RNA sequence: CGUGGAAGUCUGUUAGAGUUGGUGUCCUACAAUACCCUCUCGUGAUCUAUGUGUAGGGGUGAAAGGCCCAUCGAGUCCGGCA
RNA sequence: GCGAAAGCCAAGGCCUGUCGGGAGCAACCAACGUUAGGGAAUUCGGCAAGUUAGUCCCGUACCUUCGGAAGAAGGGAUGCC
RNA sequence: GGUCUUAAGGUAGCGUAGUACCUUGCCGCAUCAGUAGCGGCUUGCAUGAAUGGAUUAACCAGAGCUUCACUGUCCCAACGUUGGGCCCGGUGAACUGUACAUUCCAGUGCGGAGUCUGGAGACACCCAGGGGGAAGCGAAGACCCUAUGGA
RNA sequence: CGAGUGGCUUGCUACCUCGAUGUCGGUUCCCUCCAUCCUGCCCGUGCAGAAGCGGGCAAGGGUGAGGUUGUUCGCCUAUUAAAGGAGGUCGUGAGCUGGGUUUAGACCGUCGUGAGACAGGUCGGCUGCUAUCUACUGGGUGUGUAGGUGUCUGACAAGAACGACCGUAUAGUACGAGAGGAACUACGGUUGGUGGCCACUGGUGUACCGGUUGUUCGAGAGAGCACGUGCCGGGUAGCCACGCCACACGGGGUAAGAGCUGAACGCAUCUAAGCUCGAAACCCACUUGGAAAAGAGACACCGCCGAGGUCCCGCGUACAAGACGCGGUCGAUAGACUCGGGGUGUGCGCGUCGAGGUAACGAGACGUUAAGCCCACGAGCACUAACAGACCAA
């Protein structure tokens, strides 16, 4: 799987998978990414993430 | 009427002292059975990872599926069968006879015994064979010690000496599978006794921690409320009520807490291999890079790592035995992050 | 109870206020107890994702108001464990109201619900819109 | 609408006065009444320095038997008195 | 900055609120910071702690001795260039 | 009862009260559940008119109750920070002490014993600890009675 | 109606203490009792089944959360297998709390001429001490057994190390007209307790990196202070729980009970001799301690002019002193350096752009730059430091 906040791969195994008001499912890697989501911060934007690079 | 409540912290593993050995000490053995063999082995810790493995279990719902479980590596290196006590069944109980040696020895075991120069192998092998035609012989246990120095991450080269039970077969047959793996070198590796997927009992020496108070020894409240901010935060009640007139030693107090001797009962063997299969990216934290021979024991283990775990077959398995299970992954993820 | 296939934390306690994932006319439930359950001294009793719960509503219709009720924890914010590892939590904790025979009483239910929910109470996973 | 700027008026660790809670700290104390935070008043029946007056069954008292030099339901000292 | 407020800094004063050395420095104690989910379930009692907060704009109930209630409540704004 | 004591015989009001014994009074509100709180009723053990009654805006470090918000008060505890604590140099008290004293379980005894009796246990010394016991230390009991005591 | 047991209630007595044995309730922590609430095994039934009622053995474990009340008691709610009772100076203030009783202030009612009173109510109203002995929890030093190293034995000792519940198959089955509705057994899980561990999730993380407010060092750069981080954001190692792992079966002997064989008493009889069974209870099994077990232990090797130990030195798998463990050049023990593995989030400077502005000036944007800075971990690496050397000892 890939993380769909910085777009690394997830070691299996780890990780955790927030489920929104919707429905909607979004997996993440680390608590650092659920933390830069949590601080309305979009992944495109911050140079270390995969998705920006 | 005040509710009831169960004591704090368990009575039976008293008195909760600093262990004598280091080395841990196996109070009980496992019954014979089938063929003869050594009932136990030992490694060093290393630390943590993770496996991806396959549900073995036939009354599961997920019998096939994928499931992450948590592993300790220990390096499993070959350990060296030195010598043959024979004990004899006295009426005040198992005396040790006498042992019988080899010529072989490792380099470095000097560091810890006072090496035979001297031995007649066997005349101690036929004072134990005279005791056995009187039907005086009692059990048949080895001498052996571990190889530290085949473990780059253990500082130490000073080799842990531990006796360890011959069971299996007849009397007669087992004290020749004993003398037959002595005589040649002694040398014996942990598939010699364990096949993956069987259930070991693993002692250890637990992580010291000093002295501790009565919360986090014997798990006693603290003081709540009102009573957090008087000058008491973490102290008892009470030591005891009027009469008996003395502190009952059954009273949750301070003192040493760790450092103490548990055997932790059915432990699963994942795997035994060897090489770099389970090493961490970066070393394993204050441990070191696995490149040997290892085991990948189910769950947790008594003591930090670089410490001395001793095994034995089960002497009391819950399930049947399911070998060889099947291994989809390996977590090699640095554990700094 | 059937086994949930998934380590609970229970995120729930006596006395809890959460949301009622239903269209019952009750919108706000307070926790009372925990079906099955017996603790130990000064422990507040704890309720978890999947845990038959008995509630009173706070909040809703004069009608649903006051009710004393039995409900079925669906959501929870607290992360509950995955067989593959993997942590599991929702944006609010929710429950459903349920009968003696475990059936919701309402007829649609809002917002998603864990697939081990659904596998343990069948009648609410076969009115369930979204199963995560 | 503006002007005016009243008030035992309000906010206020301004100075200054006071002392609600913590039943915290201390409790052979730093201290025979202390320390810290919190809290109250702060243009008035306000607070304060100095000088001055009222003296013991007497003063003084917005009154608690409060206070009158660590002494008060009758100060202290010495005497009566062994 | 409203300020004889805070915080920071001059002038001036001081290292004399006058015993030191050592141990990642344990238990325990005093002061204190941060704690996931729950949120007063604690307790005689929210005791302790916390929450709120400056300024401008909008807006403001019952009651009332018409003075007040009232900063009711509630909502929005706030930097730099 | 349909007057009598002793002059009158409780009027407005308020009322289970900071006054109500019975009492957690009865009904209602609120809560899952409320000896609480508020409203109503109220025969008030033993309310009531400057011994002032009732009522009341404003004010309050005054007593009780409810809600929102907040939170380590709690579930249930963890890790960290500073000063101690611990070891070393120097300085250097006090409380307390009939004697003996390694105690424990029972018993006995002025009936609440480390010291008596019977057993059990017990090699000596030292370090740290939290305070079970010495009916621990501190104060010729402030309660109670007594004194041909005091004020 | 009669006979008793207990010493939880109450009453009685006045033996003990008035040169003081700190009063209720609560809390916290430990032990115990059985007259047993649940759990195990049983007997009876107005025992079809299911659910009960009553009784017996049995104290292993459990017996919980809440609303009013200072309350004990009790009433009430929802859970539960059950939410039993009692003793330990009505256990527990040199542990806590201080709401009630019961000082000094005050109010109300009643009583009193009055001071003032009340086994009436109400608001307020203080909690001392540096442990000598003993006791226990842990830690050391000596001596005894009588040179050393390593491995053991096991007299004794501790344990609850395990208790309990839900669900599925059995089975919509046995039973019953139907309604309703089991069990043996095998499985999965939960709860409480217990011991350990940190890969995972979570907390912390005044290591570290970044943002940013005020002020001071002229600006910049780079820094100090704002309580022992100014505040905000992220957070490695470690430590942790809210995270994860593990915690039988079976034997043996019994209780209540069910029986066999069997006599006294030709029969009968579970009992008198004998025997087969039979409880979560007892013993074993399992875990922990344990040569100071005075019968003071055993084995193997080394050594008595030398085995071994201490000091010393570099350090932690250890640690309050002491102790413990490892390494010491025949070396990777610690540091430096370089990698690897990690934290943060793109450095200074310069270039381009930049709302505007004559210009001066200019918040900020992009590039250089997965940059800069930093690391309590690992590897490589003898460069630096484990050197020199001392002592005890049959
Ligand atoms: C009426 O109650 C009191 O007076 C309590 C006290 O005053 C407490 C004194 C505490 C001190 C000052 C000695 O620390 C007192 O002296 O008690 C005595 C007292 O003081 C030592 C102890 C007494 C004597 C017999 C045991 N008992 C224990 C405490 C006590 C408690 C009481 C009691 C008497 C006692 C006595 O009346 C009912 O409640
Ligand atoms: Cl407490
Ligand atoms: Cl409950
Ligand atoms: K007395
Ligand atoms: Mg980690
Ligand atoms: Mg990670
Ligand atoms: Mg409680
Ligand atoms: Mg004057
Ligand atoms: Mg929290
Ligand atoms: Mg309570
Ligand atoms: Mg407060
Ligand atoms: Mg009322
Ligand atoms: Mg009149
Ligand atoms: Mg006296
Ligand atoms: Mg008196
Ligand atoms: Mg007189
Ligand atoms: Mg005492
Ligand atoms: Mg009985
Ligand atoms: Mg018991
Ligand atoms: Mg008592
Ligand atoms: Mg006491
Ligand atoms: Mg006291
Ligand atoms: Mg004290
Ligand atoms: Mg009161
Ligand atoms: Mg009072
Ligand atoms: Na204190
Ligand atoms: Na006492
Ligand atoms: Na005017
Ligand atoms: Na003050
Ligand atoms: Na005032
Ligand atoms: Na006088
Ligand atoms: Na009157
Ligand atoms: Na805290
Ligand atoms: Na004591
Ligand atoms: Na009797
Ligand atoms: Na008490
Ligand atoms: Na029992
Ligand atoms: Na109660
Ligand atoms: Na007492
Ligand atoms: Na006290
Ligand atoms: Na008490
Ligand atoms: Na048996
Ligand atoms: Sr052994
Ligand atoms: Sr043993
Ligand atoms: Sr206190
Ligand atoms: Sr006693
Ligand atoms: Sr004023
Ligand atoms: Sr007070
Ligand atoms: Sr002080
Ligand atoms: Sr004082
Ligand atoms: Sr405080
Ligand atoms: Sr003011
Ligand atoms: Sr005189
Ligand atoms: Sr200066
Ligand atoms: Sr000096
Ligand atoms: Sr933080
Ligand atoms: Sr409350
Ligand atoms: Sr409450
Ligand atoms: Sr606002
Ligand atoms: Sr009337
Ligand atoms: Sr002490
Ligand atoms: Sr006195
Ligand atoms: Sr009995
Ligand atoms: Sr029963
Ligand atoms: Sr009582
Ligand atoms: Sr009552
Ligand atoms: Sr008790
Ligand atoms: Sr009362
Ligand atoms: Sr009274
Ligand atoms: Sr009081
Ligand atoms: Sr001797
Ligand atoms: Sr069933
Ligand atoms: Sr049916
Ligand atoms: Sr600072
Ligand atoms: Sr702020
Ligand atoms: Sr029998
Ligand atoms: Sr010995």
């Amino acid at each position: 799987r890939e993380c769909d906040y910085c777009g690394t791969d997830i070691e299996p195994g780890t990780g955790t998978m927030f489920v929104h008001k919707d429905g909607a499912t979004t997996h993440f890697c680390s608590s650092k990414c659920e933390n830069n989501a949590d601080l309305g911060r979009e992944a495109r934007n911050l140079e270390w993430t995969d998705t920006a690079r | 009427p005040q509710p009831s409540r169960p004591r704090k912290g368990s009575l039976g593993f008293g008195p909760r002292k600093r262990s004598t050995s280091e080395t841990p000490r196996f109070n009980s053995w496992p019954s014979d059975d089938g063929q003869p063999g050594v009932q136990g082995f030992a490694g060093y810790k290393a630390g943590m990872t993770h496996v991806v493995l396959v549900n073995d279990e036939p009354n599961s719902p997920r019998e096939g599926m994928e499931e992450t479980v948590p592993v300790t590596v220990i390096e499993t290196p070959p350990m060296r069968a030195v010598a043959l006590r024979a004990y004899e069944d006295t009426p005040y109980g198992q005396r040790p006879l006498t042992e019988v040696w080899t010529d072989e020895f490792h380099s470095e075991l000097d560091r810890t015994l006072d090496v035979p120069e001297d031995h007649d192998p066997d005349a101690a092998e036929e004072q134990i064979r005279d005791a056995h035609e009187a039907g005086d012989l009692g059990d048949l246990r080895l001498i052996t010690h571990t190889v530290p120095d085949a473990v780059p991450s253990v500082p130490k080269k000073k080799p842990d000496v531990m006796e360890t039970r011959v069971g299996g077969g007849s009397v007669s047959d087992r004290l020749d599978h004993a003398l037959d793996i002595v005589e040649d070198g002694g040398e014996h590796a942990m598939n010699d006794i364990f096949r993956a997927g069987e259930y070991a009992d693993v002692a250890g020496v637990t992580k010291g921690k000093g002295t501790q108070g009565p919360v986090k020894r014997w798990g006693v409240q603290k003081r709540k409320g009102k009573h957090a901010r008087q000058g008491w935060r973490r102290r008892i009640g009470n030591l005891g009520p009027w009469n008996p007139s003395r502190v009952r030693s059954t009273v949750p107090q301070q003192g040493q807490t760790g450092y103490h001797q548990r055997t932790e009962l059915n432990k699963r063997l994942i795997d035994i291999g060897e090489g770099d299969e389970p090493t961490v990216d970066g070393g394993f934290v204050n441990y070191g890079e696995v490149d040997g021979p290892y085991t990948l024991v189910k769950g947790s283990v008594p003591g930090p790592d670089k410490r001395l775990v001793r095994f034995r077959p089960a002497v009391r398995p819950n399930d049947q035995p399911r070998l060889d299970p099947e291994v989809r992954y390996v977590s090699n993820e640095s554990n700094q992050g | 109870m059937e086994a949930l296939g998934a380590d609970v934390t229970q995120g729930l306690e006596k006395g809890s206020l959460i949301t009622c994932a239903d269209n019952t006319g009750a919108r706000e439930l307070k926790v009372i107890s925990v079906h099955g359950y017996s603790g130990t001294k000064n422990r507040h009793p704890k309720a978890g994702l999947g845990d038959k719960i008995t509630v009173s509503v706070t909040k809703g219709t004069p009608e649903m108001r006051r009710q004393v009720l039995e409900a079925v924890v669906v959501r929870q914010r607290k992360p509950i464990r995955r067989p593959d590892g993997t942590r599991v939590k929702f944006e609010d904790n929710a429950a459903v109201i349920v009968d003696e025979n475990e059936d919701p009483r309402g007829t649609e239910l809002k917002g998603p619900i864990a697939r081990e929910v659904a596998q343990r109470f069948g009648s609410v996973a076969s009115a369930a819109t979204m199963i995560v």
